[PDB]
């Protein structure tokens, strides 16, 4: 505080709120294209939901309700996927989903049900890796407009501990999109439970050529994958949006802090003004 | 100036860069060898700007008015000079350099420019409502101004978006056709009292013409004349 | 005389009309035609020939879940590929596309973003 | 000339912020990034090389005009060094007409604007960036 | 021996930081956040406690010597005092051997190299 330490301060600070402006518009912009990417991924997972009311539909007998549908009693094991950025600077929203994970955890352990994580992104996996559980799968370095070839290495990984009895049931935890400003974590189941949607009320009735439970063997890991790539793109978006809000209340607190250090600086200078002339007045005299 | 006011005429006092008189007090004193005060000013700042700014009253006979240039020292309201100045000051007006980018038009910045006698005993309580009314309008316009720049209109949610497009008409509104202007535009001149300034906002805030485009305001008026012009 | 939705999870590449179509089923290639009755069936590997007014474009289709209706026909297919003209616009098209996402999209931006959250942590500490 | 000059140079620096992140951004704001960018670019001089009128306004209507859109930015100097020493060689009487008319209130009249863009779309013709 | 304590400490002061909440860093800069943390405790002395030289010398030499790597950061006081109280009792040899030849131009001689080297790692071995 000598009117040449505010001055640097006052400067550092505006470095940062020109940054984190910047920061915002890009992610702006990021949200975007992201919401354009949900938007364009829409179609494929809406004709699959409704296609997947359908056949369930048809399939209704608990015999032939195998595989994916079977609907498993006295559940053992449990896995639930954690989907996270790769990069900080989102506010809460990390935070949020690792407690919403932690809490689910809690829970499942509670019932008794052993629990393995599957985690995408960097800040899930070193929370996970750091807290204890080892990563059953990994993936990261996903980009804002992931394909849903990067996502199969974990999505492949579950469907077949599924399939082997490995994990008697399936969760997704996403940041939900809900507005450009409220984003929260939300819990999906991924054991299907279809829903008796007008689809599967509508008695449409089919033809299946490979047959009806080669057919239902071959979508449902396809639906989950679906789901899974909705979730990871809703994420993604989620991402952006928490990181441009992250950022527009960085730019106001940073443009608050160079108020208040300007207004410092104004004290100082005058108080070192004050001082020299008080100074060379008694030297004169 | 005190001559004509003593006749029982109004005058209005136009002091250019006040700051420049407190200089000079400044300046007067360091020669005189009085010790200084608080920045170096001199020791009488308050009874140098108070012989001058106390003749500046409306008496029973006349009335000076007055409108002061004001330089304020680097960015520091608070330096003795702009403070002894505001211990003065009945009404602020201030003109911005953003808003002077592209309006040449009296570019008062109307969140910055305050009046001491905007209150509802003097002026009324009609001027009142609508003069916060309109202050209301356009801050919700500057705080939404970053979410326009980043967002767009789109995000922006339904009974902000009529307030920005009524903001943006309101402060296209604060032009005025002049009798007497440089680089004169032609339009003819125009003399609007409070009594129509007033009804006029007040009508424009009342949805009245949110059908005009935002482009022709420049220079109307009054809501009669907005009137008029949407007729054309 | 039926629209088709050439349905990918990347996008939907195209939702025209078509004359005809044939489905690489598992079983053995089928043909469809706009009055089809409803059927569901597992593409394979192969050519997905959308004979469009005459032309028979061979999109290659690496696996589908095709629905098919009297009134509609959709494919949710994993990965379509042009596999008949110009390749695939390899002007741009796995090339500029390809690197304006791998560099543009990935590489110099995420790097000029670690620059950002960089500058701003130097000199957020050097306000201390 | 110089009023547009004016009014992007301040655009630039409004949103010098985003210069870093000039990839990922709109088309208008990228545009007007590198057309300040490019005019500050311009703005560099040498030293002891003062201009005359009629160079200053010739390089100041092609950069206002999207003339230099093709050239990269820091090669924009060298532009403009090549195209000052073109006009002074190859064609004096373009640099002699804008320096006559300078005055006219309506600067850019068609005499003067047709033989400036001549001789521009002739020196980015005849070189390469 | 002070050398390279006085280059780290300098490098690590330089990355100030990246130590303190950036999480992106390889095992270059974090290795080097490591070790002068690690210098940085070691310099951690209470009052009333002087240390004579060939006591400075030893510690400084296990620290830059890679002998304290796996030494967590807060226990490092307490071992660097550990160290020492086993170097008053278990080796006053190796002291006083380092308090002769304190002086010489090259200062790690093979018989100080020795049996300097062996006290820290009976030390280490002995300790944790």
């Amino acid at each position: 505080p000598s009117s040449r330490e505010i001055k640097r301060r006052i400067r550092s600070v505006k470095n940062v709120a020109q940054i984190t402006r910047a920061m915002e518009m890009v992610s702006a912009s990021k949200m975007r294209r992201a919401q354009r990417n949900v938007l364009a991924t829409r179609p494929y997972a809406d004709r699959m939901r409704e296609v997947m009311a359908n056949l369930t539909a048809r399939v209704v007998g608990a015999a032939r309700r195998g595989t994916l549908l079977e609907k498993r009693e006295t559940v053992k094991s449990v896995a639930l996927l954690v989907v996270t950025p790769d990069r900080g600077l989102c506010g809460s929203l990390v935070a949020n989903v690792l407690r919403r994970a932690g809490r689910f955890i809690t829970e499942q352990r509670a019932m008794g049900r052993t629990v393995d994580v599957y985690t995408f992104g960097r800040k899930g996996r070193d929370f996970f890796l750091r807290t204890g559980f080892a990563p059953a799968g990994e993936a990261t370095r996903l980009g804002d407009a992931p394909k849903l070839e990067a996502i199969l290495g974990v999505a492949i990984s579950a469907i077949n501990g599924f399939q082997s009895g490995k994990y008697d049931e399936l969760y997704i935890i996403y940041s939900e999109f809900i507005n450009t400003l409220v984003q929260r974590p939300a819990i999906k189941q991924l054991l299907p439970v279809e829903s008796p949607d007008i689809s599967t009320t509508t008695n449409v009735d089919y033809t299946y050529e490979p047959g009806e439970e080669e057919v239902l063997n071959s979508i449902l890991p396809r639906y989950v994958e679906t789901q899974i790539y909705q979730a990871v793109l809703e994420s993604i978006a989620s991402e952006h949006s928490a990181r441009m809000v992250a950022m527009r209340n960085a730019t106001n607190n940073a443009k608050d802090l160079v108020r208040d250090l300007t207004l410092s600086f104004n004290k100082a200078r005058q108080a070192a003004i004050t001082k020299e002339v008080s100074e060379i007045a008694s030297g004169a005299a | 100036a005190e001559y004509f006011r003593d006749e029982g005429r109004d005058i209005l006092l136009f002091i250019d860069n006040i700051f420049r008189f407190v200089q000079a007090g400044s300046e007067v004193s360091s020669l005189l060898g009085r010790m200084p005060s608080q920045v170096g000013y001199q020791p009488t700042l308050g009874t140098e700007m108070g012989e001058l700014q106390e003749r500046i009253t409306s008496t029973k006979r006349g009335s000076i008015t007055s409108m002061q240039a004001v330089y304020v020292p680097a960015d520091d309201y608070t330096d003795p000079a702009p403070a002894t100045v505001f211990s003065h000051l009945d009404a602020t007006i201030s003109l911005e350099r953003s808003i002077a980018e592209r309006a040449i038009f009296p570019a008062v910045d109307p969140l910055a420019s305050t009046s001491r006698i905007l209150d509802p005993n003097i002026v009324g309580e009609e001027h009142y409502r609508v003069a916060q009314e309109v202050k209301r309008v356009l801050q919700r316009y500057k705080d939404l101004k970053d979410i326009i720049a980043i967002l767009g209109m789109e995000e922006l949610s339904d009974e902000d978006k009529l307030t920005v497009q009524r903001a943006r008409k309101i402060e296209l509104f604060f032009s005025q056709p002049f009798t007497v202007a440089q680089q004169f535009t032609g339009r003819p001149g125009k003399y609007v009292p409070v009594k129509k300034t007033v009804e006029s906002f007040a009508r424009l805030l009342n949805g009245e013409g949110d059908h005009i485009p935002e482009s022709f305001f420049y220079m109307q008026g009054d809501f009669d004349d907005v009137l008029a012009a949407y007729e054309a | 005389p039926i629209h088709l939705e050439i349905v990918t999870a990347e996008r939907v590449i195209l939702s025209d009309d078509v004359d005809m179509i044939s489905a690489p089923t598992k079983d053995g290639r089928v043909g469809i035609l706009p009055r089809h009755a409803p059927l569901m069936t597992i593409l394979e590997p192969g050519e997905l020939d959308i004979i469009k007014n005459g032309e028979r474009t061979p999109f290659a289709v690496s696996g589908g879940f095709m629905e098919v209706l009297p009134h509609r026909v959709t494919i949710l297919a994993d990965t379509v590929e042009r596999a008949d003209e110009i390749d695939e616009a390899r002007a741009e098209q796995a090339r500029a596309e390809a690197e304006a996402r791998r560099r543009e999209a990935q590489s110099e931006r995420d790097m000029a973003l670690a620059e950002a959250k960089l500058r701003k942590e130097m000199v957020r500490l050097r306000v201390a | 000339v110089a009023g547009k000059l004016k009014g992007e140079l301040a655009q630039f620096r409004d949103l010098a912020a985003f210069a870093q992140f000039a990839s990922d951004l709109d088309a208008t704001t990228k545009a007007q990034i590198e057309r300040g960018q490019r005019l500050q670019e311009l703005l560099k001089q040498p030293q002891y090389q003062p201009l005359p009128v009629e160079d200053q306004v010739a390089v100041l209507y092609a950069a206002t005009n999207n003339y230099l859109d093709d050239v990269p930015v820091p090669l924009i100097t060298k532009w403009r060094d090549d195209f000052l020493a073109f006009l002074r060689t190859a064609h004096p009487e373009v640099r002699k007409l804008i320096y006559d008319n300078r005055l006219d209130r309506k600067f850019p009249t068609p005499e003067v604007k047709e033989a400036l863009e001549a001789a521009i779309k002739e020196f980015k013709a005849t070189s390469n960036y």
